[PDB]
């Protein structure tokens, strides 16, 4: 019922770890129908070979720009940007993945991986999914990041698609 | 135009004549009228982007709609080469290259190219682009036939209540500014320009009458 | 629309042209008559909502009867919704998409939440739910689109009795009523309105006479 | 009305004479006209309920006007009891229950029940209710003051283009049915009703004309 | 008045020159209009009996008005002390003794023992009593003030429907009856006096008549 | 408007109901001239955009300036949004996002954000662009509602000099154009177009004569 995504993640070129998502569906169809079609790439465009452009230790990994690749771009499988579907679930814990946005109704392609509880994102940014498997892949790819968000090294969803 | 197998697969398959005729005279006997957007997107489901270039070169006659339409692909085209540069060097063997926006109309390809796009892993739908293309197209072609203007409607003192609304919907249909331009238009213009005996029969039901009640006021 | 194909596996195979200009011919050469309705519901057997959307969209003409049953597709999807909110209660072991007023209307639903719908098991009877309410509107379609009311009718003075009982039945056909008011107006309206030279034979028959009875006397 | 002070926390102020005093002044001298509606949102920011009930009590003459108001306050406070229905079951501690549709407006509550709503924890904003509430009754109102409709504005041939654009925007702003549908009125209905000679100077810079040289083009 | 200090006792507070100016200006120049009433009770807001014997006494002219207003608030002040016993003897400290009526009206007391029965615990509104009885009699004030009767009102011939409602709503704020009476009223001799024009069309309006359909109905 | 707070912290105080009737009276009054842009920025001082939205809102009349307005400060942002792209993500818990080309005219901005906006450190110049940017759209309408060019300034036969030079020196600011265009115009225009006998007199007194000179020249 609830569609299982995964990323084979790399550190420039290098393989590093395969991380797999569940989506809720259930409870937020439309953001999980579009981080679940940009992730196999069926509508021609998507997120196998973007990177995540700005990892914050501690807080989140963030990705999904694959058009400009430094967050100023992306777009969804319903145009360019779409509403915020709802507040249902909350940022609870590492592992949850809630989708970025440039404030209210302005959902595209960038999503960003939790590390950390971060209670002040409710209500701001749709949470639409959790890692299901590889979240020590996830706490790994933080080395690579920085305060500000600078990533040291080019960190690539080196493929992608659906599982179940 | 691709078609599924019993196991699941699909392959393509040539264009049926029938479909060729069958367009052709919709577009001969039907002109361009609001309704041939609906019909060409049912004839051609999953037709590749050389299918799509025969069934509009193969319209013989409005050889300026055609010209528009043309016209209007190519800009789509050079905004979607704008915002989706291609990659240079060595492509990867298990990846086919990412068409450009002349490759995506289907101009400088082949065939069995498309097929490729069309049943890669995962598939490009560059037949549903370009059909999004082609029906833009044929709304602002079916804009241009719009004989008059939606603010020129006026019943004359004969003429039925049903031929003014049914002209009314018609160029509306045509027109296609808006959704809730066209709500606001129904609601203000329809009530607005009519005969003055049937007129006031309306305005006897308010602005809260429904279409239904409208037309059986000025019936009989 | 969907079929079952072999073997025992419902895929969803696309509108055929065919259909789609055996539609438009039937609306074009019959326009609007109480016939249409069994055409329609037996040309869409089984239809997922984007088949009669595409079905209702090649219509060329007649907008006004189109609005019609736009807006009254609008008015039942509000109805279904109001018949249908969700009331609190303990979630499902299995969940199973849930049809809404715009998802049962197929227009904010994507063709694949609509084939899930259908051949998920139990299955959500959004097509027969849209094809009844297309039934309901093409029926008040048609019973505007007629000409005289059922009162009106009257026989010529050597109008036979043939083309009066086929022109009165036609008319009750396209009228609207339940089944007992119609059983008292063939009874009360028929005989009554028949030509005087043929009405006395009508009345020598009785009245609790058959069709085939008088049809057989008043012949020739 | 509520005031911060300096430790950051509000309480209620007796609402001051010459607010009162601007506000009847400006509803006699200005009437009611477009510009009382922002007028009136600057003077009660932060008021009470018994504060806008006291700012429409002491309005002196239209009273039509005011009981249009009325209704419309009327109206709104129904709605609002019958979308949210009140839980039943045990209240938790830290939460204490809340107001009723006609209670928003303040005709059955004391002051002090209005001063703990508003700085209740989390704070409720009935102020900003009942003065949204107020705004489209004051909306409303302005419509019904429009001296004409959209539609009879035709520039006479002496009237200059400067006083018939200002009457133009003037009633279309008094109009207010839409923002997409004002946006194609100032397309159309501002170019087609010219006079012919200005009305040419005009279509010689085509659609894409904007209103500065629109002007500039009329003018001298 | 009595002014909240922020985060601090209830300090008393003189009233400023500024209300009594203002109060003195309005009652000069508006005389004794049905507004008047409103803002009397804006401007005094918290206030001591002495503030409002003050804002009473500072009026000039009109002293037929101020003398039964002083009849007024001396027979609420001896029913008030007919329904209420007043007791006497040894009181216990730190709690003030019965308000008698005349000392309620604060003509037998000074601004101690007002500002102690505005500051006990429980709180006993002197101010809030004291001014219900002031607005009783300037509603009989008004209600004697007015020059037409509510039955007597008929619209003229060339007289729009606009200046109609307004005299007839000025008049209704006016009356002294009750507020279903009123509702009555403004429900039936609305429509029932109006000219017979504008009549037959509010007729035709038929039942649920509401302010803004009659008067968009009654336009030109 | 934020105004610097004892001790040393910028807190929100609602714009005065004194100073937009102020405004209001200057809109009234001096309507639109030069002098009503200083007059705008003086009593605008460090305004949210919330306070500056309701200061051009609270105008009445002269609906097609406010429009001119409404549409340079649309294209003004733009501008800004072409010369300054905002990076889409999540924002950093100690400092604010940088405000898109909509968030300076206070559309989609809360207070909440314009007040962190200006009072962080370092701090966003909001305020000021929109001063900029309204400062603009006024120097545009006072430009537009000059009567005359400068080129048609001419003097009067027995039209005094003082009034010949306080129009054209009026109408020449008013007049838009950079000041080293206008330290040529002025000893281009000044002299030439006065009285025969006036022009001789300043061209006998050079050139390069000063403004007091020439006055003092034909005084009286």
């Amino acid at each position: 019922v609830n569609p299982t995504v995964f990323f084979d993640i790399a550190v420039d070129g290098e393989p590093l770890g395969r991380v797999s998502f569940e989506l809720f569906a259930d409870k937020v169809p439309k953001t999980a129908e579009n981080f679940r079609a940009l992730s196999t790439g069926e509508k021609g465009f998507g997120y196998k070979g973007s990177c995540f452009h700005r990892i914050i230790p501690g807080f989140m990994c963030q990705g999904g720009d694959f058009t400009r690749h430094n967050g100023t771009g992306g777009k969804s499988i319903y145009g360019e940007k779409f509403e915020d579907e709802n507040f249902i679930l909350k940022h609870t814990g590492p592992g949850i993945l809630s989708m970025a946005n440039a404030g209210p109704n302005t959902n595209g392609s960038q999503f960003f991986i939790c590390t950390a509880k971060t209670e002040w994102l409710d209500g701001k940014h749709v949470v639409f999914g959790k890692v299901k498997e590889g979240m020590n892949i996830v706490e790994a790819m933080e080395r690579f990041g920085s305060r500000n968000g600078k990533t040291s090294k080019k960190i690539t969803i080196a493929d992608c698609g659906q599982l179940e | 135009p691709i078609v599924q197998n019993i196991q699941g697969q699909m392959v393509h398959q040539a264009i049926s004549p029938r479909t060729l005729n069958a367009w052709v005279k919709v577009v001969e006997e039907k002109a361009f009228s609001p309704e041939v957007i609906p019909m060409f997107s049912a004839l051609s489901e999953g037709a590749t982007p050389q299918d799509l270039n025969t069934m509009l070169n193969t319209v013989g006659g409005h050889q300026a709609a055609m010209q528009m339409l043309k016209e209007t692909i190519n800009e789509e085209a050079a905004e979607w080469d704008r915002v989706h540069p291609v990659h240079a060097g060595p492509i990867a063997p298990g990846q086919m290259r990412e068409p450009r926006g002349s490759d995506i109309a289907g101009t400088t390809s082949t065939l069995q190219e498309q097929i490729g796009w069309m049943t890669n892993n995962p598939p490009i739908p560059v037949g549903e682009i370009y059909k999004r293309w082609i029906i833009l197209g044929l709304n602002k072609i079916v804009r241009m036939y719009s004989p008059t203007s939606i603010l020129d409607i006026r019943q004359g003192p004969k003429e039925p209540f049903r031929d003014y609304v049914d002209r009314f919907y018609k160029t509306l249909r045509a027109e296609q500014a808006s959704q809730e331009v066209k709500n606001w238009m129904t609601e203000t213009l329809l009530v607005q320009n009519a005969n003055p005996d049937c007129k006031t029969i309306l305005k006897a039901l308010g602005p809260a009458a429904t279409l239904e009640e409208m037309m059986t006021a000025c019936q009989g």
